DNA sequence: CGTAGCTGAGGACCACCAGAACTTTTTTGAAT
DNA sequence: GTTCTGGTGGTCCTCAGCTACGTTTTTTGAATT
């Protein structure tokens, strides 16, 4: 479908493990997204891509310990993106002229 | 039902591409440029001296993303070719099909049915959406005349004479070429399709489209399990990588020309990109090539409909699904291969 | 004495009773894409397939991952679960003296479903684990997960004349590297294959109409 | 009306007044919506207000050092918030008895 | 490193290939480690976690030089050809001969013509080295009996008579190979031989050694442009690899047998390392596998003499130079390809 | 070169404490 | 009892740095809801 999603963690690092599951965290989002802030990724999958995430991503969270959110905006992300300051973003749809 | 999927330019020399799990990243002397998912990604062109980890080159082959070094203007060198995945029957059936002249011959009579009904077309539209500015008798006479070998295009059984009504297919649209153009006839010098490899001016836009066109085309053909650049259709002379060309006969004369005579009449180019080096050769300078490679990446962008259901679809989608209708004729669903017709 | 090259697998006896060309471009062309209804599935499999680990749970045994093997109907595979029960009118194991009954297990997401496309799967891996003996069960239990449930299913010659047959005649399908045109229907809206498997490929004008609407224009 | 609008902010500290910058943006936003991990904000405001909000956000923070994002999931958040921590989050539609 | 055969086989991991003038130099961590001209190569083969500058790639691909990219354990990774040179033939007489029977049936004879060699060869040796305790007249016996199968697959004819007459010697090594083991035998036993679902120790070891020789194969078959689906003895089946399988049943003597032999011996391998469930499978421990691996890495660390050209070689790249000899005897600039023949 | 395992080294982000205060006319302000 | 400004302690979070090695059989996976 490639829509846009969103997707936010919040690790607890005080824990026996912390440190580890943060860096697994971000290791595996990072492969299928693009980094806009500080724990805040954003990316374009589909169905497959998005339920392969998911499954992946469980798994190396531990819960009663970490939150983690996933949003999806839809087909016209392009209304419903606002930036204001100095973190730019590569667009996806960009030609992309290195 | 597949998505297209963006392509990525590297336009900066001295670059480095490496992998990093699921992302590629550029780097120029220990500085990270930009990192890029590697999941919506179709394919990967580079100019200049670009170099490549072998785990990168391994991943896009093994996942399906066709690697490219170009220099300068589009000029190609060094295809990251693959491996063979399987699918022993289909290979068999490609490779048998060849070798044998009646396929080959009911093939070919399809695929120049194509390419002359497009080309046809294509005049007719255009003397039909502006009468004023160009003679229309003639293009009618033209048009008519290709009519006819279309007719004749289908009562032939032989390979030898194809080839020669070609020529005639190739020589009754030049004259029709030249007066193509409406707008800076005076600043493009532009002869029509002559064309020569050491590149005489507004020649260059025709050349890097028609390479481009090949890369995608060798690509799609390579992503469905078969080759198509020296096979059942066309010639056995070495070094005439034309198959994929010829695949997209139904479509360099429509897809190509058309992009560039577009560019031409919409004002989008200026004559002060080209300029002309020592020994006569035309080059491109870095905007115009970075606004070509825009507008040609627009004009993908853009949705049509197929012919045969009416289903939505993108232009790069339009090689692909016309390879994968090509093996699903090899496999008995089809009479013969359906081409592509506007 | 290559006795290992005409044997094929239990997952095709699935596959052939639901959009019969599945099977022939999942086996013949090689060929397999992924959705949002196989990654899950995929998912249980590899949580649930644990070898080299024999979970032993008092004296009922519930073994992983057994390899199976049959001539007669001359298919090779790997059963998802074999429960071995305790009983005196059972057939002796080798290695251990005694007797227990075999009952097969497998795991499956989904719902019951009329087609029966589970059941023969089932019935196959019960036949090979009597011809294994030569002998006689009449006992199947099947799990499905988004129920959490488990039913039972008996096996009788009905289904052993299907299954023989089926064999039979998808081994004659196989010899002949032939992929059969099927009906498309509503279900095809979910197979996984519909950018290869192309449905609308059965009604159509065929390229003569479209050769004549050329001469029409 | 009544959409759910998701704020992103990213404040500089190393400057000179990132302290304050700080503080400033976490009034102003804690204000309007809820808070669901560090650095985020939801909330289920009306056009108007999401209007006021980023005027203040814009007249606040300071450009080229930091950094604001504002997405908005329309009126049919119910069905694509998805959470699996830890962290849960009150709902402002809900009978909401305490 | 250059063989006479005009290929090149880089083979020292965290080393760097570049252009200098018309020559290919070879840095190790920026010293120079070597240099070779480039005017008489055809072809680059590169093993290892390594690169290439980008010069020397574009300096290749025009003068018709494809350059291969593997891994350092024998995976095939990359292969960077501009447009695509004695390739396309060379597939085309591929299948062509395929489709026949009769040069099949030669390919075929010969290669088993070599597996017939390295057994009775083997088993001479095997006499040879330790007549202390073993059956020795039925030793002679069997090596007459596969002499006379050699004539015979000498002067056989057709596919089915081909296989037919193999057949019979397997049966022979089968129970040699089983009065072979001398070391832990009252604990190790052969007493039949099984197949897919593996009952027995010692079908389990043969039967991974097999999978990884038939890897191995299939990467040599991959790396110098012929099909490794497309077979001559092995008929073809979709997602099995006819003549990786040829090479295989000719090799698998003295490269997969004798490890298997030399990790009973020795004692080098237990039974601690390896269970049985229900059936006879010996599904193997993750201690087992890795010694397993680590030995079957030293042993193609191990250099010998090839008996046809003659130049000093490792273990590994036996399969590979093997491989192009089959390439130039389709290309026509040979008569026939003896694995290990006298001719 | 790529993938794992450990450090270490500062930026972001929030929660507590402590001290000192807490009052301002009337006017303007959109409309595809 | 609010509101605002400081000051501090403790926790998320990304990057740069330093060592230490890279192989893995074949079979099984949803669907009409
Ligand atoms: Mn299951």
């Amino acid at each position: 479908g490639s829509m846009l999603v969103l997707i936010t963690y919040d690790v607890q690092t005080s824990s026996m493990g912390g440190t580890k599951r943060l860096r697994k965290v971000a290791k595996a989002c990072q492969n299928y997204g693009q980094r806009v802030q500080n724990s805040v990724f954003e990316c374009i999958v589909d169905s497959t891509q998005l339920t392969s995430l998911k499954l992946e991503l469980t798994s190396l969270i531990d819960e009663e310990k970490d939150s983690l959110r996933i949003y999806r905006l839809g087909n016209n992300y392009k209304t419903k993106v606002e930036h204001i300051g100095a973190k730019p973003s590569i667009d996806l749809e960009d030609p992309l002229i290195f | 039902m597949k998505k297209l999927l963006n392509t990525l330019y590297v336009t900066q020399p001295d670059t480095y591409l490496s992998l990093d799990g699921d992302n590629v990243v550029l780097l120029k002397e220990q500085e990270k440029l930009g990192r890029l998912p590697l999941h919506n990604l179709e394919a990967i062109v580079g100019f200049g001296y670009t170099g490549a980890s072998p785990a990168l080159m391994g991943y896009c082959a093994e996942r399906n993303i066709s690697i490219t070094f170009l220099t300068k203007n589009g000029r190609f060198l060094a295809r990251v070719v693959g491996e063979s995945r399987g699918n022993v029957v289909l290979r068999k059936t490609q490779y048998r099909i060849s070798e044998n002249d009646q396929e080959s011959t009911k093939i070919a009579r399809n695929f120049i049915t194509g390419k002359v009904y497009n080309s046809k077309w294509m005049l007719e539209r255009m003397t039909r959406e502006h009468p004023l500015r160009v003679n229309v008798e003639q293009f009618k006479a033209t048009s008519q005349l290709l009519s006819v070998m279309m007719q004749e295009i289908r009562n032939c059984d032989s390979l030898e004479s194809l080839r020669g009504w070609e020529g005639q297919a190739a020589i009754n649209y030049n004259k029709v070429f030249d007066q193509m153009i409406l707008q800076q006839k005076e600043e493009f010098a532009f002869h029509g399709r002559s064309r020569r490899p050491p590149k005489d001016n507004v020649n260059a836009m025709l050349s890097f489209a028609y390479t481009l066109l090949a890369n995608d085309v060798a690509a799609a053909l390579e992503t469905v399990g078969l080759d198509a650049y020296v096979g059942f259709m066309h010639q056995d002379r070495p070094g005439r990588a034309s198959l994929a060309l010829d695949l997209m006969e139904e479509l360099r004369g429509l897809y190509a020309d058309r992009f560039v005579l577009s560019l031409i009449n919409r004002k989008e180019m200026t004559a002060d990109g080209f300029y002309k080096k020592e020994n006569g050769a035309v080059l491109m300078t870095d905007e115009a090539r970075k606004t070509f490679l825009k507008a040609w990446q627009t004009k993908k962008q853009e949705k049509i409909t197929h012919p045969y259901l009416g289903e939505k679809m993108s232009w790069g989608l339009v090689p692909y699904v016309q390879a994968l209708l090509l093996a699903r004729f090899l496999r008995g669903d089809l009479d013969e291969y359906p081409p592509f017709l506007w | 004495s290559n006795e290992e090259d005409r044997y094929l697998m239990l997952s095709g006896l699935q596959h052939f009773q639901f959009c019969k060309r599945q099977w022939a471009l999942i086996h013949i062309e090689q060929q397999w894409e992924e959705n949002v209804r196989t990654i899950e599935g995929q998912h249980l499999h590899k949580k649930a397939d644990q070898p080299f680990m024999k979970e032993k749970r008092g004296s009922k045994l519930t073994v992983r991952a057994m390899p199976i093997q049959s001539k007669n109907l001359q298919i090779s595979g790997i059963c998802d679960v074999v429960e071995f029960v305790q009983d005196s009118e059972g057939i002796e194991l080798s290695g251990v003296s005694g007797s227990y009954k075999a009952f097969p297990v497998e795991y499956k997401r989904g719902k019951p479903k009329k087609g029966d496309e589970d059941i023969v799967q089932l019935v196959a891996q019960a036949m090979c684990l009597e011809e294994m003996l030569v002998c006689r069960i009449d006992k199947g239990y099947l799990f499905y997960n988004e129920i959490k449930h488990r039913v039972e299913v008996p096996i009788t010659d009905a289904l052993r004349d299907k299954v023989v047959q089926m064999a039979k005649e998808m081994h004659h399908y196989y010899e002949n590297r032939h992929t059969p045109k099927v009906k498309t229907g509503p279900f095809c809206n979910n197979c996984s294959l519909q950018s290869i498997c192309l449905p609308k490929l059965m009604n159509k004008r065929s390229v003569k109409r479209y050769i004549e609407g050329r001469l029409s224009e």
